[PDB]
């Protein structure tokens, strides 16, 4: 079956669009009129009020659209609308670091329906965006390489549909937790894949199987750089109890959305923070996430680590290969930025049983005490551990060792750290020394050596 | 409420419920959730009897230095900064 539309072309229910294991139903997308894709523009000139534009010279012309700066489109997913605060919330953070034409793509006319129908409606939206991009090219000589499309869930695939139609000439697409159902395992024609854009980077935050786990996003690797923060399955701060998720620091509405799909929504929450935290999301190349947490993928390789999020395009080898997997941990609440360190403590003093903690002091500040090890603390033995600090301390000037245990020995033992080596993510090492020992719960201050 | 071993950001009525022993809230008329104890050189509060804090007590081996008053105790305002010794 085939239905054709002016401006957008034809749409058919031929394989693989329908009639396959992942998409059996023969559904055709709704009419352009019904989906009603709207382009809402925000700019540094107009940061709080959107100018609704469209693919026509009078619109672009009458509006704040400046042809000399990048253009970033943001496409939402199922049930949402382009007026959702999270979308404009991204532009506003972009205005903090660059001059840009921020375009929110609304298609609630087609997203607030049955999912199988929303999945098909995705192709009209992609079509609408490629039409708008080709228009900017023809009308203003504007290059689609200045174009960046960000898409959340279903929008990740609408962004991939918009790239198919422009033959991968668009600068980049960022898939924020691409929806899984009706897309995972299917052909590239039907979903986001590295070929839709000159560069495609993806943030995976809810990759558990849709059944039975109900993970809304895909585990399958779909871009050039695929990031799996926190492992990409369960996000910290998500599993709070019901009353706490709903009554969270951002109001009921945010809380409710999070009660419904916390992990899934973490992808745009992460991306928004990276914008204003350019080094806060170093992702590490690694076999898998278990090898990462096993302390086997540190520090960054030569040339560096890609920053997950906004600055991922600054990475030198971004398109060297497709589906490159990176891992990293974030915070459980806003300012999700974390800086990973590694410390190696060599023990001194008496053999005891307890937990050893360390805190870092540098030019930019100090951190919390992080547990490095717990169990038998035997002398001259060395223990290492990597951890994600909520602060960047800069150049290290001091490290304070400390231990304790639930059972206090009647001998009053003293444990020390003869040497502690801190190694930063870019591979910088600082050495600290101490000949002293301390009773439990007393900070042992180590100095540069 | 009546639920122990809570995580940071989870609502609480009393510090006993929080893994980090600090149920905290910024103002008097506002909900309190579990928060991490104050790291060195940042603001803290002297251990209290009210169960919740406006600022958290310091981490291990640290002393919250500041003016400790009789009024400050009944008012839960015995503020200071976390210092090594
Ligand atoms: C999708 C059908 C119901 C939509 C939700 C209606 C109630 C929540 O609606 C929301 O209220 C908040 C306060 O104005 C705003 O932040 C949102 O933009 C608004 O949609
Ligand atoms: C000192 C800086 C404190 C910043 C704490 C985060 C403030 C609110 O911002 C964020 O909003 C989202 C809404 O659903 C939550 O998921 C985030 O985790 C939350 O922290
Ligand atoms: C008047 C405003 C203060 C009321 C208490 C604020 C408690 C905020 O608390 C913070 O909430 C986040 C998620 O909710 C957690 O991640 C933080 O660690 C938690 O401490
Ligand atoms: C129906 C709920 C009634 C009993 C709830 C008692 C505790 C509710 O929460 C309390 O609210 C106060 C003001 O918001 C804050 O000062 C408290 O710290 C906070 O925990
Ligand atoms: C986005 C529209 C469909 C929402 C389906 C919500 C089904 C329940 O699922 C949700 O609730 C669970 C417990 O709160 C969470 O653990 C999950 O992370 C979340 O998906
Ligand atoms: P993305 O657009 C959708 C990701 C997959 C969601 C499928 C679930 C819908 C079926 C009902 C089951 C809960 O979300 C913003
Ligand atoms: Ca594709």
């Amino acid at each position: 079956k085939e239905v054709c539309y002016e401006r957008l072309g034809c749409f058919s229910d031929d394989s693989p669009w329908s009639g396959i294991t992942e998409r059996p139903l023969h559904i055709l997308p709704w009419s352009p009129k019904d989906v009603n894709t709207r382009f809402l523009l925000y700019t540094n000139e107009n940061p709080n009020n959107f100018q609704e534009v469209a693919a026509d010279s009078s619109s672009i012309s009458g509006s704040n659209f400046k042809t000399n700066r990048k253009t970033r489109f943001i496409i939402h997913g199922f049930i949402d609308k382009g007026e959702e605060n999270w979308l404009a919330n991204v532009c506003k953070n972009l205005f903090k670091v660059e001059s840009v034409n921020c375009i929110c793509v609304d298609w609630k006319g087609g997203s607030r329906t049955g999912y199988t129908q929303a999945s098909q409606n995705i192709r009209i939206v992609g079509a609408e965006v490629a039409y708008f991009v080709e228009f900017l090219q023809s009308a203003f000589g504007y290059s689609p390489s200045n174009v960046h499309v960000i898409g959340h869930s279903l929008g990740a695939h609408a962004a991939g549909e918009a790239g198919r139609r422009t033959n991968g000439t668009i600068g980049r697409i960022t898939g924020l937790d691409p929806a899984e159902p009706c897309f995972q395992g299917t052909p590239e024609l039907v979903r986001l894949d590295p070929s839709d854009a000159k560069f495609v980077d993806v943030i995976h935050t809810d990759g558990a199987p849709i059944v039975p786990n109900l993970g809304f996003g895909m585990s399958q690797v779909v871009g050039h750089l695929d990031f799996f923060p926190n492992g990409g399955v369960e996000m910290p701060g998500c599993k709070k109890n019901i009353l706490s998720q709903i009554v969270d620091i951002d109001g009921i509405w945010e809380g409710t959305r999070d009660f419904a799909a916390c992990n899934h929504l973490r992808s745009y929450k992460y991306y928004t923070d990276s914008i204003v935290n350019p080094d806060g999301f170093a992702g590490f190349p690694c076999a898998s996430y278990n090898v990462f947490t096993a302390n086997k993928c540190f520090p960054c390789p030569s040339g560096g680590c890609p920053q997950m999020g906004h600055y991922a395009d600054r990475y030198p080898g971004k398109t060297n290969d497709v589906g490159q997997k990176f891992y990293l941990d974030t915070g459980d609440a806003s300012n999700f930025a974390r800086w990973r360190y590694k410390v190696s403590v060599t023990l001194s003093g008496k053999k005891v049983t307890g937990h050893i903690l360390v805190s870092l002091f540098g030019n930019k500040g100090n951190s919390k005490q992080y547990e490095i090890f717990k169990g038998t603390l035997k002398p001259d033995s060395t223990h290492s551990n990597e951890f994600d600090s909520d602060v960047d301390v800069g150049d290290l000037q001091m490290v304070k060792f400390i231990w304790y245990n639930n059972v206090i020995n009647p001998t009053l033992p003293r444990v020390g750290a003869s040497k502690i080596i801190v190694e930063t993510n870019v591979g910088k090492q600082f050495n600290f020394c101490s000949p002293e020992t301390v009773r439990e719960e007393v900070l042992l201050t180590l100095t540069p050596c | 409420g009546i639920i122990i071993n809570l995580d940071e950001g989870e609502l609480c009525l009393n510090s006993a419920q929080c893994k980090s022993n600090c149920c905290q809230h910024d103002t008097i008329l506002s909900l309190s959730r579990c928060a991490l104890k104050a790291r060195e050189n940042s603001e803290c509060s002297a251990f209290t009897l009210y169960g919740v804090y406006y600022k958290c007590p310091c981490e291990r081996g640290l002393t919250c230095e500041g003016d400790k008053s009789l009024v400050g105790s009944i008012t839960n305002t015995n503020f200071g900064i976390c210092h090594n010794v």
